[PDB]
Order: structure tokens, then C-alpha cells, then sequence
């Protein structure tokens, strides 16, 4: 059974892995634009949802291609699994 | 054989609606292929064990006594299976509590329809009454049934007490969900609370996070209330429906 | 031709009985507290379908042992509508006018006793953001203090009480 | 060929009679109020079934001695897609006619669908501008939603309204 | 689909419409102890809720006939589209 | 077109296909999976296994019917062949059906006064087992649904995600191998 | 045995016919829709069916007079697919070739049209955060949006010619 | 009563003994894990893994229509695990029946393990990217499906599912 | 699938494009109306809806053609695309 | 009726002590996080799910084995208590 904690351990790191990137930017964007409500009055929680929407766009339609290959990578040796008994 | 299966429907009619709604030989749990012979292994049981009285009938009889057996066995399983709706409620205001089905409590569409822990009381109760004399119970209080109008008499049953049937229902719920219900509440009004002296943070997150936990931990530390109230339901249903009729 | 039977009886209690108003209104009561499991649907469509047998059992009794069921959907039904599908009576122009009658009937006196509910939400909700806090859910507050003061209120029983009280005479 | 009928009579109910007409868009009343469980959907299909079986008397009664019926079918297809499934026969009229219908009732259910969503909006606004936030208005705009639809004569115009385009 | 254009805007007309009013009227008296939220010592948003609810609900309790003969004749005009086709 | 059909779900009620047929039903609904271990096919596993079981039954009680000699067709000699021409089926009923549910179809035991006895002890037996089955996959469901509702997200349900946690347990715990020796023990010494 | 002959007749419709492609293209529509309710489900059933019948009319009563079904069969088979279930050509062994590539096709055409739908979605939820509320659920407005949006398209009549040219010259 | 009595029990003795439940048990799995419920139409998937089963066994069928199958029986002793056959227990056709049901079983729950996991990996990373955007109330069942069918047409779908899982009974 | 890949492209681009629009102009009126959060007491996280209600209708109210037009120009392409192969 | 007993509160204590680490983490970040969005201002609800995220998965990829072990032993004993009467 060790085929299946092998591929459980590579989903829990491909969801870490894709989940690093745009959940990362949205929340360097967060807190960066969250240094900006600082002293410097901008006690409003609209602009954070009005940039951080680009960044999960730029941070993911720049970025799609790698996440078609890897995940296809992975879906051809799944398969490559149940070719087998 | 003509008249052995006259008989057989009308108690078919009568315990099949038993098996629908009665949440441990039917929440799809049983297959279609094993109720309709079980009910003609019970039935045929019960009409050779004498437990019915002759209404000496033919002629009108066919389809006449279907409705009434339905007017009938219904509110034998209604009055039979008070318990288990009751752990069945009381696993969905624990869940909705905390909020597993507050994702269809807004748009009951694409998410949770019968939950994950109202299904586990609902089995766990329906474990818990079948040891502690099930099927017997069950089927004493068929011949129960059969005592007060057989399958050929009048059926003229009292109004007003299976319209309480509902505030019961809702009344034991309420009252055993009381020791994990008004904790999460204490809890939640603490957190907000908290969110007013500190009027910056995500009070909602937060009071999800501790208040999931907190009510299965409730939960673990009961240990006393979850068996004792099926005695009650004893002479329970040896009352009710005795004066239901 | 029993195939038919069986089949058109869920086609004829749900649609040509009083199951339509009984189902329409419990069922409404409990989408009003939120929570829209605690009372099941197999709950519910078991309290109104006998709720509306009982009701069916004079008018079945008295017509297999057709007339009888036609004057209790004469009774019912909105005489400003059963004259449009006849465009005396006969029986299957009556069971659309009979079932919209109830389905009317059934929102009218149905959105009666859903508003004790949304004011008292709304009075959770006001005394929430009146007491400072306005960034949490009042929806789980609001939950049990409408069971407790539901429950309290006997509910269901003062409910169902009169609501087979205009069709019958208990 | 006694059950070769009856598994397939509700398929001609469901897709050659006047029930599209309904089902799509009694349950299309319920998704348009908010309350999407209560009018109980077999209720709803009993609705629509006895009253697209209504319009069908004059078919059925005088069927079962059929012209009637492709009558019915040449009167309520679009002129627009008729023509595209005959390049009559049964089997020609049946899909074109299922078409029209199923798009005929989205517009229906669209012209209907419209007025809720406006006043669900109206709620929302004047929830957001008396303070509150995280009380989601779906709870508050369900009564709303509802006495604007009692007070619309409920059922009965909606359903005078929708027959009388079979009924003339 | 022409009249869908002309029904289609006329709901948009009607969130503009039917929520003018008891937004702006909020956008008014919340704003007017709001302007009692200047160098006026009362500096809470306890009591200016208070005065919003009540605020509206006069805005609401009086106009509400306003929301019933032409919401209702919106209604009616879309009963009377769908006898045709 | 009943007895031409039930019959063979009747002779196949109350001989032990109801132990298996609602315990892997049980299994299913208990992994969140609503129907793809499909019905039609999870009643032919079980009705294939409990024709494994009653197999020695079945051909050693053919024993006696072709011996016979055991003329037929009427009501008191098929009550015999009920008690005096089958005899360990009887024993088998006897060693499962319980001493106080097999008492209520009285007025030693004959035949047919034990069958729904027999059904509706292995209702409840299964129902036990498959509730001891059921126990281990709320573990796994209730700490997703506990650490995802903690996660934040409150709208995505966990049936999509603890699918495949509720089959990581159990494929790894041997899944149906055990779970059937274990469940066919009781019927096979 | 006209039992057998019946009680694998919807296999051999919903597996051997064009109901797949129908089947599963429509009921995927009123899963795009938002409301996955709507359509009555054994409605769509119900206009695949009717439908697929019509496509399969000049085979049905010119079946009833073989070699004009197999030759449909290869029309719309992928050719590299029906090799593999190979090893001309023959029966039981297209129709698991002919099924699958017309579950491939149905999820690819599916597809297509699923997308305008997600875009529309997407948007209503991005207006309806930027516009202050977080809590109130965008599948209730987006269904009169995504129905503004597939009404004034013409909705099942183009779709439905779209889809139904691909077996009809 | 025996045209009707071995016409009932059939279906369970193919979906029981046949190839039927490899697949039976993976493409109903198949539609579960893109989240879709109910569109490739129950009705349409037991059609399809019934005629692809039937290919499977039709050179057993022929063969044995002409101790009288005992090519069905050398299939059983192929694909049953060799450690639980002898716990059902020369051999035989009826103590063989059940290993092989369950061995089927086992092995197609792994196979649909294997495949519903590409999935999950999708949804969980639409969820996340849903929720640190902020949107928390909508359900990314909506959003997932197109991505969850872009990355199963990609991969060219139910064609080389259907190739890798008829190699190991055809090769 | 150059195919699928140009509508998905496609599909990012037109909700980015479509949500740039309304998004902006609500962030825009929420930040113009937050420069009245300076010196002048207007601290309140109430107001700004009051304002910004109307933005999202108005760049939506006036801008409807656009988000039909492309958005069923677009509709059409695709359906070229099951027209076509 | 001990063994039910038994196995319900073991199944109510396997519940708490496999979600006491990862949502007892999770409400440590969050709880903490916002005591950060308090004096240091930087008012906004939407930073957290940037480090919870993280926090649930390192306190599940390092006890992910835990997970396994003691809940397939604990699978075993249920499997005695079928292997029993």
C-alpha cells in the first residue's frame, strides 16, 4: 500500500505547492496594502479586495501553464499506477 | 389459499408504512429487495400467530381498507420512531450550532442536506433502543395497535393529541440539546464580547474555530443522558398510544 | 388498470387533497427559524400526510361506501377562479382551480406567521449592532432564541391546532 | 408491449404534452421566492400534471377513439425552428415542439424570475446602509419577496396568464 | 428578445429607483447625526443605530404605498407580456 | 407476476443475505459514497456469499427431499417437510435467531414461525455491525469537517473532500477482505 | 426471453444511441444555470430521448425491412480509439469505442459552453464584494444574470442546432 | 417456476461475478470526484461499463455457450487475490464466485482512489484561492466543475481511463 | 485543444476585463469618499455604502450594452466552435 | 450495551484528540493574527486564511503518520468486537 501513501503525500504536496503561489501573493498584497492603512489614514477594507483580485488573476494567468503540466504529469503516472495490477 | 392473502395485505398496509421513516430499517439502508420480503416474513408471521381479529370481510374490501391501514399504521410508526427524530434533531442543532449545514441555512442548493453528525446520533440511538429490547418492542407494540382496532373496525382516533406529537418533538429536542446548546451560546456572546473591545478582528472566523470543538467536546462529557429517556419512551408509547385511539 | 392506481395517488394527495396546505405551511415554518433540518422532511411530510388523511377520512368514507369530494373542493376553492377553468360543475375543472386556491391560501397564511419571526430576528440583529459588535453572525445567535421562544410559546401545537380547525370541526 | 408504454408515458407527458410548459416554471416560482424547498417539488409536479392534463382533455377524450394532436403540436412551434427539424411524420414535430416550449418558459420564468431579484437587491442595499453586514438579508428578504407575490393575486393570475395561451 | 432589453433595463431602473430613497434617506439622517458626529461630543455608533432604524422605518412606514402601485403595475405589465408569446 | 418474481428474494430472505445485504449498504452510506458501489451490484455480492454460506445447507437438505419419498402439493405435508425433511436449516435458524424475539411467533419450534424471527434478528445484528463499521468513518468525517469549518471555509461540503480520506482508511485497513472473513467467521466455524 | 430484450434496451439507447451526447450536454446546461433543479430532471430526459429517437428514425424503420447502423457507428467512433477496442470491422467492438468518444466529445462541447456561465458567476461575486457585503450568497442574483445571458442567445434552439448538425448533414 | 426465477437473479450473478463491477464501481466514482452528481445519468454509465464488460466476456461467452464453462473459471483464477481464495476453501465455480467479487472490490476502490486524489488537488486549491481572495460565501462547486473538466479533457479523458483500465483483463 | 486553451484564456481575460470596471470605480468613490476621513470628522465604517451603491449601478446601469455585447459575441464564437469541429 | 458505550465515547474522544492539535492551532493563528490587527492597526478581515492555511497543514504533514496509526489500531479493535458474538 506504500504506492498509496506515495501518491496521498504527492496530492498533499501539489495542494501545498499550488496553494503557495496565489494564496501567498494575495496575502503579501493583504498585509502590504494593510501597511498602508498604517498611520496613514485609509481605515476602509475595499481597496485590499480591489488589488488583491488582480494579483490572484496575475499571479495565475501567467502561471496556469505550469499548473496544466505538473498536474498533467501527475495524471499521466496515476495512470501509469492502474496500468498496473 | 384465497383467504390467507386478504389478510396479508391489509397487515402489509399497516407495518409497511412502519418500515418507511423508522430510522434503522429505512434512510436507504436496507435494499428494495429485502423490504418487501421482510414485511411478508413478518406479516406472515404475525397472522399465524393469531395476533389479529376477524372483521368476517369481503365484497368492498380491496382497496377500501388500504387508506384506512395508512390512516392507521402511520401513526404506529409515528409514535414509534419519536426517539430517534428526536437524537436526529439534536445532532442538527448541535451542527448548525457550530455551522456544518450554515453553508444551505442561505442558498439550500449545492451543499448539506443530512448531515454528518445528526446521522451518527440517529444510528447511535437506533443501536442503543435495539438492544435494550428493539425489535421485540416494536413488535408487542404492533400487537399493541392490534388490540385497539384490528385491521376491520372504525378507527375513529382522537384528534388532539397527535397535533401535540410535534411540540413533543420539539420540546425533548430543545430540552436535551440545553447542556451543549447554551454553552456555545455563553461562548459565542463572550467572543463577541471580545470583537467589541477589540473591534478589528474576524469575530467570525474565530468563533467558528472554537465553537466546533467545543461543542463535540461537550458532547464527550455527557455520559448520562443519552440512554435513560427509552425507559420513559416505554411507558411512553404504552400511554399515547393507548389514548391516541 | 391498477398501475395507474398507485402510481397517480401521490399525483392526487399532494395535489387534489389539503396535503398541499399543510406542506406548504410547515415546511414554511421551519425555513423561517433557519434551521431547515431539525423537524426532517420525512418529518414533516409524514405530521401533514396524516394531518390530511384525517381529513380525507369522512370524505373517503362517505364516497366509496364522488359527490361528497366535490362539495368539500366547492367549499375551498376561490369561486373568482373556479369560474375561469369552466370556460353546477364537474369534477376535473375544480382540482387545478382547488389546488391554486390552496397554494394561495397556503402563502397567505403562511407569510402571516412568518413575520413574529423576521422581527424578532431583526430585534437580535438590533440589539447586536446596538451593543457595539456589528462584525459577528447574528444568524446563530438569532437560531435558538427562535426554537426557545418558540418552544415556549408551545408552537407547533398552537399552530396545528387551528390550522385543520378550518377544515374540520375538531 | 403492455410495459413497453408505460415506461415511456412519461416520457411523452414530460416532453411532448403542455407539463414542460409547467414544470419548468412552477419550480422556477420556487427558486424566484427564496424558499426553494417548501412548495415540496411532487407537489409541484402534481400542479403541473393535473393542469397540463387539463389542457389535454380535448386531446385525450378525443384520442382515444390521432390529427388533434398534431394540430396541437403545429400550433404552438416557432415558425423559425419548425422548419430546420423538417429538413406530417410524429417524430418530426415532437423535438421541435419540446424546444420551442423549454425555450418559451425560460422567457416566462424569466419575465417572472426579474421582479424578486429587484426588490432581494432593494433589501440587501437598505440592509447595508443601516450598519449591519454579517446578517445575510436571504432570512429578512424571504417575507419581502413573499407578500410581493400574495398581493399579485399569488397563483392566480400567473396561472390565467399561462393558460390562456392554450385555451383561447 | 426586444422587449427582454426593455424589461431587463426597467429592473436595473428599479434598483436605482426603489433604492434611492431608503439608502439615501439612510445616507441622510445617518449622515445628519453623522454631522452630529463632528466637533458635538457623541462620538458612538450605538445611538447613531438607533436613530438609523428609526430613520429608515419612517422613510419606510410612510412610503411604503409608493412600493405598492407601480411595483405591483411592474408586476402587472409583466402579466401582461407573457399572455403573448 | 409476484410469486413468479419474489420468490426467489423470499426463499432468499432469512437465509443469511440479509446479514450481508445491509451491512455493505451499510459501508456505503457510511463512506459518503451516496451510489456508486452501485445497489444492483453490492445485492448480487451478498447474495452470492450467502449462497456460499448456505450451500452446505442447501445441498444436504436436497438430500432429503430426493430421498423422500414425501408426496407434495398440499398444506400438512409441506408442514412436515418443514420440521421432519430439512432439520439442519431448522438447527442453523436455531443458532442465530435470538431466545426471546423467536418466542413472539408462538402462541421445539416448527418452521415458518422462526423465519421472520431469523429476518428480524439479522436486521438487528447487521445493524449492529454496520454501526461498529460506521463508527470509524465519523472520526475521519467529523475532523474534516471540524478542521475545515477551522480552515476558514464554511460553504465547500466535506463530502467531496473526505471521500478521499474515508478510502486512504480504508483500503489501507484491507477493506472488504477483512471486513467479509470477519463477517463470514460467524456463519463458517 | 422478450424480457431480456427489453431490460437491456436503455442500455442500448442510453449506451449504443446518441442519447449520451444529449444526455449529458442538456442535464449540464441546467447544472450550468446555477438552479440545478429547473428542468424537471426527467424532462431533459425526456428531450434527449425524443431527440436521439429522431436522429435514430432513418435507422430504427430501416432496421425493420443491419449494415447501416455499423456504418452510423463509424462516422462519429474516434479512429484510433476503435483500433484499440479492435485487437473492416465488426460488432462488440464499437460500442464501447462509439460510447466513449461520445462521453469524450459530450465533456468537451460541455465544456464550451459551461464557460460563459463561470465568467458571469465570477463577476456577480466580484461586484458583490466590492460593493461592501461579504455574507449574502451570489447564487441567488446570478441565476437572473446567467438567464439574461442565455435567453437573449436564443438558448436551446441554437444550442440545440448546434448540437444536433453534427448527425444531421 | 424457473424462466423467471434464473431471469431475476441474472443481473446479480453479472454485476456479482462479471467484469461489470471494475467499472462499475470506477466511472460512477469517475462522475463523483468532477462534482458533477448527476449528468453522465446513472443510466447511461451502467450502459457503458455493461457493454464494456460484455466485451470482456465475450470470447467466454461464445466459448461456453457452445465443468461446462471452465473458461470462465480459469478468468476467476486470474484477477483474485491469491491470499483470499484460500481463505473460500482442487477447486470449484461457487467457492470462487465470492473471492473474486471481493477481490474486484478491493482492487476498484483503489483504482478509484487513485483517481478521484487529481481532483480533490483541484477543488482544495480553488477553495483556497476563493477564500484568501475573500469571497468566502460562494460554493466553489460552481467554479471548480469547468476546472475540474478542462484537466480531464486534457488528459484525453474517459479514452485512456477506459485503455489502462481494459489492459489488465485484454493484453 | 489550442482550442480550449484560447476559451480558457479567454474566460480569465473576460473576467478580469469585466471586473476591472466596477471594481475600480467602487474603490475609487470608497478612497475619495475615505479623503473626507482626514481633518474633518467623518469616521465612520458606515458612510461610504451610501455612496458606492450607486457606482456599481451607474457603471452598470450605463454600461449594459458592453457587458452584453462582447459577452454574447463571445457566446457566439463558442458556439462556432461546437458548429465546427 | 457497554461495548456501544464504549466505542461511542472512544469515537468521541478519537474526534477531540485527532482535532484538538490542528483547530486548536488554527484558532491560536487566528486569535493571535487579530490581536495583531488590533493597536498596530491594520484593520482587515481578510489576512488570516494567509497563515491559518499554513498552521493546518504543518500541524497535519507532521502528524500525518499519528493520524494513521492510532486510527487503524483503533480499527482493529472494532474488528475483534465483529469477530466476537
Amino acid at each position: 500500500m506504500s504506492d498509496i501513501v506515495y501518491m496521498g503525500n504527492k496530492a498533499l504536496y501539489l495542494i501545498l505547492i499550488f496553494s503557495l503561489w496565489p494564496v501567498g501573493i494575495a496575502t503579501v498584497i493583504g498585509l502590504s496594502i494593510g501597511l498602508l492603512q498604517t498611520v496613514t489614514q485609509l481605515q476602509e477594507q475595499t481597496l485590499p479586495f480591489g488589488i488583491k483580485l488582480i494579483g490572484v488573476s496575475i499571479s495565475l494567468l501567467l502561471l496556469s501553464g505550469w499548473y496544466g503540466e505538473v498536474l498533467l504529469s501527475f495524471c499521466h503516472e496515476i495512470m501509469f499506477l492502474i496500468k498496473s495490477g | 389459499i384465497h383467504v390467507f392473502l386478504i389478510l396479508l395485505n391489509g397487515v402489509f398496509f399497516r407495518l409497511a408504512p412502519l418500515f418507511f421513516f423508522l430510522p434503522f430499517l429505512n434512510n436507504g439502508i436496507i435494499s428494495p429487495s429485502i423490504r418487501i420480503p421482510v414485511i411478508f416474513l413478518v406479516a406472515s408471521g404475525l397472522i399465524t400467530s393469531g395476533k389479529v381479529d376477524i372483521g368476517s370481510s369481503v365484497f368492498e374490501h380491496v382497496y377500501f381498507l388500504m387508506f384506512k391501514e395508512i390512516i392507521v399504521g402511520l401513526l404506529l410508526s409515528f409514535c414509534l420512531s419519536l426517539p430517534f427524530w428526536i437524537f436526529h434533531a439534536v445532532g442538527s442543532i448541535i451542527d448548525n450550532q457550530r455551522g456544518a449545514t450554515l453553508s444551505s441555512s442561505i442558498d439550500p442548493a449545492n451543499g448539506v442536506d443530512t448531515s454528518e453528525l445528526a446521522k451518527f446520533f440517529n444510528l447511535f440511538s437506533a443501536v442503543v433502543f435495539l438492544y435494550s429490547g428493539g425489535m421485540v418492542f416494536i413488535l408487542e407494540s404492533i400487537q399493541l395497535s392490534y388490540n385497539i382496532c384490528p385491521l376491520f373496525s372504525q378507527c375513529s382516533f382522537r384528534i388532539s393529541n397527535i397535533l401535540t406529537f410535534l411540540t413533543l418533538l420539539a420540546s425533548q429536542a430543545v430540552i436535551l440539546a440545553s447542556p451543549v446548546m447554551i454553552v456555545l451560546l455563553l461562548s459565542e456572546v463572550l467572543l463577541g464580547v471580545l470583537s467589541r473591545f477589540a473591534p478589528q478582528m474576524n469575530a467570525f472566523s474565530v468563533s467558528l474555530t472554537i465553537k466546533s470543538l467545543l461543542a463535540i467536546f461537550i458532547i464527550f462529557i455527557c455520559s448520562s443522558t443519552i440512554y435513560f429517556s427509552k425507559v420513559q419512551f416505554f411507558l411512553g408509547e404504552h400511554k399515547f398510544f393507548t389514548n391516541l385511539f | 388498470a391498477t398501475l395507474s392506481f398507485f402510481t397517480l395517488l401521490p399525483f392526487l394527495v399532494a395535489a387534489g387533497t389539503c396535503y398541499i396546505k399543510f406542506s406548504i405551511v410547515f415546511v414554511m415554518v421551519r425555513n423561517a427559524l433557519g434551521l431547515q433540518q431539525v423537524p426532517s422532511n420525512m418529518t414533516l411530510n409524514g405530521i401533514a400526510l396524516i394531518m390530511a388523511l384525517f381529513v380525507m377520512k369522512p370524505i373517503i368514507e362517505a364516497g366509496y361506501e364522488l359527490m361528497e369530494y366535490k362539495q368539500y373542493l366547492k367549499k375551498h376553492t376561490d369561486l373568482e377562479l373556479a369560474r375561469f377553468f369552466q370556460r353546477d360543475y364537474s369534477l376535473f375543472s375544480l382540482l387545478p382551480a382547488y389546488a391554486l386556491s390552496e397554494i394561495k391560501d397556503a402563502f397567505k397564511i403562511g407569510f402571516y406567521l412568518y413575520l413574529p419571526f423576521v422581527v424578532v430576528d431583526l430585534v437580535i440583529s438590533s440589539i447586536l449592532l446596538a451593543l457595539g459588535m456589528m462584525m459577528m453572525s447574528p444568524i446563530t445567535i438569532s437560531v435558538p432564541i427562535k426554537l426557545v421562544l418558540f418552544v415556549a410559546l408551545d408552537g407547533w401545537g398552537i399552530l396545528s391546532k387551528a390550522l385543520i380547525e378550518q377544515y374540520i370541526n375538531i
